[PDB]
């Protein structure tokens, strides 16, 4: 029995989703945007899941249980319905429709649906709705008030497809990656951050790319699952080993990172020395441990070329290491003389200027000086980048 | 790279929003009866309203807008402004990456309505009995420069059966055990937010009064204890996430945080305080160092000094704006602005400021300016004190003799991203100027403490 969660999208999604439980009319067929694929060391389970899903075909199982989920809290995902695919056509439904894209007629919906768990998962809402007023077929009485209850369960149940595209990137790895692991395997599996951070681990998940055999972009859902499920990146080993890869790029990050602030609060909180010199060393500290040029070696050092851990061509972190030979604080202040030359590198005299203009003896004294131009006066002390005792 | 700093933030915040307090010592409805009908501050019981506090500091522009993403984004809260400006301009930031709901103000949440708005507060007097910080006499006076309000507030909870939670848990034990309970806000939408979530997270809660903290955590306690709701069911107390920068957000509620003696062992900011250093605003040398002795009361020497070396009249300045020190000066610069342009041969004229519109975007009208129809606010000048809080690129900086302050310079002279659109008067570096150690002090003596956690 494979476990595939799957947030599915309809072109109200909430009306939908009551009608096709209830008994049926307002039953639109619904696009399989993510899925997920879990079966009940690192190696194990990169070739457990290289081999649930296929290089060719789609998801590997003689029997599928599909658990269906919008976005909402009860966690990023909460479940809507259960529907388990045993039957060959059903099996055949579920893999043309994980791969390929076809969304799901509600007939199969309907005649795949497991109404145990599904309704034991809705039944307290039901009671919930039932002591409000005072299974769910009786919603005709009242169903504006149903759908309202169910919009705020599912907060975010309704969302368009531009929605989908400009919160989760524009690329497609990016897109299926960011999606699928964000919004299931955060929860299913540690990796609890923000949706930055995700796009920004897949955005460094420089594995081998390849065009797409025609090109094609993604109006409303009609397209969005042929674009997202028949990618190579949502199959085989990228998606076997995007969250090893995302679990191994937070370790390291997160060590790097633990290993600098102990320096850095260590040497902060013991130094008896000015203000001033004090917030030398922290800003002297800070660029130390994250200067663009550092952040990109240490970016190019965790970053892996192949999905497989086995190859792992990541290069260990030298951001440390590279930190260590200017903290050396065992004790012009030696936080000045880093600071500018700091500075230097990476920012840009009077004494040249002047040998430019070659204004002490030249007619230039009185160009600027005698022109008040009209403002104020004290002249040729209310003192005279005019008028001072502007920018 | 502010993701791996902000996680140590989640965990102390889930930690602080998850512990259990007493059945002795969370507030009961019988708190809030008896003293929704008591006339007089002076007839106040001694109670307490237990609360914990986390707080993020630092200068506009150092990732704090990211944090609230995080909060409300992986913990379940509330986010909620001191204006409206704020809650529309954290609403874009956070819709701009993830769900997000309406942010409502303070205003809207806590019951605030605009009758509310206008109230003699203050005209209740207080004197504080005991060792001179204690919690008990704070809250009392917090309640009692309130009254007005908190005494409205609580004959309108009390007064306006409320069985929303209570039907539910009576359904729970005659079957299901503290699950039905939290379908419950999702099933009656009229309900206040504040019984959602116990966290409540505050943007810029610098502006916010020194009294209002005492009455946020009042209040709600109030829908907490009316409603009957599981977070006042298994004692959770309100743990508020005040985000605002106290050296240019200005007596308030940073200032009564980190500077009172006793609140910083009570809600223990040591170990609840994070300390944000980045400037995305200004990315150069020069700027980014003198705002770097503004902020931490930095010694002034003579090169910081010089560099704010290298406006009344409009008559050759376009597309900027001024800021004045006194509203009086506003109001004559818009006598001015809207008469000098009258003939000046994209203006020509026709309740924020004083009055006659400028056409520079305000280019059309019909009447229906372009809206509920006339009333819009004129950009063009603005005063120092609500000039914080803002975000522009054309500033004209009008400061007075006599008047001149640091920490206003300071405000006004940061709401520039680049200080080539920087323009200015008599300087305010030099000559005679008062200054406040008490907040660069504590900033700086944080900034020693190895209990607070710092993030670029
Ligand atoms: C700290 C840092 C880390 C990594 C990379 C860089 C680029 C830097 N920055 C930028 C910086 O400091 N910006 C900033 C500006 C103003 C304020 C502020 N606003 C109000 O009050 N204070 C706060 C932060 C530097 O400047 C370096 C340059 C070399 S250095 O001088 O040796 C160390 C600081």
């Amino acid at each position: 029995p494979v476990e595939v969660t799957a947030l599915y999208a309809t072109d109200c999604v909430i009306t939908s989703s009551i009608a096709l439980l209830t008994n049926s009319l307002g039953a639109e067929p619904v696009y399989i945007f993510s899925y997920d694929a879990y079966t009940h060391t690192e190696q194990d389970r990169f070739e457990e899941s290289r081999a649930l899903y296929q290089a060719s075909g789609g998801l590997n199982g003689d029997s599928f249980r599909v658990t269906f989920c919008l976005l909402g809290t009860e966690g990023r995902t909460r479940p809507m319905f259960v529907c388990r695919f045993e039957r060959a056509d059903d099996v055949a439904a579920l893999q043309d429709a994980l791969a390929h894209g076809t969304p799901l007629q509600p007939d199969h919906i309907a005649a795949t649906l497991d109404a145990e768990a599904t309704f034991a998962l809705h039944a307290n809402m039901i009671l919930a709705l039932t002591v409000a007023i005072n299974l769910t077929t009786l919603y005709v009485h009242h169903e504006v008030r149903v759908l309202a209850a169910y919009r705020r369960a599912y907060y975010g149940s309704a969302q368009s497809p531009f929605w989908f595209l400009s919160k989760f990137g524009p690329d497609e790895k990016s897109l299926v990656l960011t999606t699928r692991y964000y919004l299931l395997q955060a929860q299913r599996l540690t990796a609890t951050y923000d949706l930055q951070a995700i796009k920004d681990i897949c955005a460094t998940y420089a594995i081998p790319h390849a065009p797409r055999p025609d090109t094609v972009s993604a109006t409303s859902f009609a397209a969005i699952t042929r674009f997202c499920c028949t990618s190579q990146y949502a199959r085989g080993a990228a998606a076997a080993g995007f969250p090893l890869y995302v679990e191994r790029r937070i370790a390291a990050d997160v060590r790097e990172t633990s290993a600098l602030e102990k320096f850095i609060t260590h040497d902060r909180s013991c130094l008896r020395v000015s203000d001033r010199e004090f917030i030398t060393y922290i800003y002297l500290a800070h660029f130390e441990c994250f200067s663009p040029p550092r952040l990109a070696t240490h970016l190019r050092a965790v970053t892996t070329h192949d999905p497989n851990p086995a190859a792992s061509t990541e290069q260990p972190s030298p951001l440390g290491r590279e930190a260590v030979e200017q903290f050396f604080c065992h004790v012009v202040s030696f936080f000045e003389r880093k600071a500018s030359r700091n500075a230097l590198e990476h920012f840009g005299t009077l004494t040249e200027v002047l040998g430019r203009y070659n204004p002490d003896a030249g007619g230039t004294v009185e160009g600027f000086a005698s022109e008040l131009l009209g403002r104020i006066v004290a002249c040729i002390f209310v003192a005279l980048c005019v008028s001072l005792c502007i920018d | 790279t502010s993701m791996h700093g902000v996680q140590p933030i989640l965990k102390r915040i889930r930690e602080l929003s998850q512990q259990q307090l007493d059945g002795a010592q969370v507030p009961h409805l019988q708190w809030f009866r008896d003293v929704a009908a008591l006339e007089s501050p002076a007839g106040l019981p001694l109670r307490e309203f237990p609360f914990a506090v986390y707080l993020i500091t630092g200068n506009a522009g150092s990732g704090k807008s990211t944090c609230v993403q995080t909060i409300n984004e992986v913990l379940d809260c509330v986010v909620t402004g001191a204006t409206r400006i704020a809650a529309q301009n954290m609403y874009a930031k956070l819709s701009g990456a993830f769900l997000s709901r309406p942010i409502n103000t303070i205003f809207h949440e806590f019951g605030f309505r605009g009758n509310h708005v206008q109230a003699q507060l203050g005209q209740y007097p207080y004197t504080l009995t005991s060792n001179p910080a204690s919690l008990e006499d704070l809250q009392r006076r917090d309640l009692t420069y309130y009254w007005e309000v908190i005494l409205d507030l609580t004959k309108r909870a009390l007064a306006a059966l409320r069985n929303e939670f209570r039907a539910l848990a009576a359904l729970e034990r005659t079957l299901a055990e503290g699950a039905l309970t939290r379908l419950a806000p999702a099933t009656h939408g009229a309900l206040p937010a504040f019984t959602r979530s116990n966290v409540i997270v505050i943007d810029e809660a610098g502006l916010l009064g020194r009294h209002l903290l005492t009455a946020v955590v009042y209040c709600w306690w109030m829908i907490n204890a009316l409603y009957h709701t599981p977070q006042y069911a298994a004692r959770l107390r309100p743990v508020l996430v005040c985000v605002g920068s106290p050296t240019q957000t200005a007596e308030n509620v940073l200032t009564y945080l980190i500077c009172n003696r006793t609140l910083r062992e009570y809600a223990r900011l040591s170990y609840s305080w994070a300390i944000f250093i980045n400037n995305k605003r200004c990315v150069e040398h020069e700027f980014g160092n003198l705002m770097k002795v503004l902020e931490y009361g930095l010694p002034i020497t003579e090169e910081h000094m010089q560099f704010v070396d290298r406006i009344t009249n409009p008559a050759n300045l376009p597309g900027w704006t001024r800021l004045f020190s006194s509203h009086k000066e506003v109001s004559a610069y818009m006598a001015k602005l809207h008469a000098y342009l009258k003939v000046t041969r994209v203006v020509f004229t026709l309740q924020d400021q004083d009055a006659t519109y400028v056409l520079n975007t305000l280019m059309g009208y019909t009447p229906y300016v372009v809206v509920v129809n006339y009333g819009i606010s004129s950009k063009l000048a603005m005063t120092i004190t609500r000039s914080q809080g803002l975000s522009l690129d054309k500033v004209a900086i009008c400061f007075t003799p006599g008047n001149l302050r640091l920490n206003s310079a300071y405000v006004a002279m940061s709401r520039t991203t680049s200080s080539e659109f920087l323009r200015m008067n008599l300087n305010p570096l030099r000559e005679r100027h008062e200054r406040d150690d008490v907040i660069s002090e504590h900033i700086l003596s944080a900034l020693r403490d190895p209990n607070v956690v710092i993030v670029y």
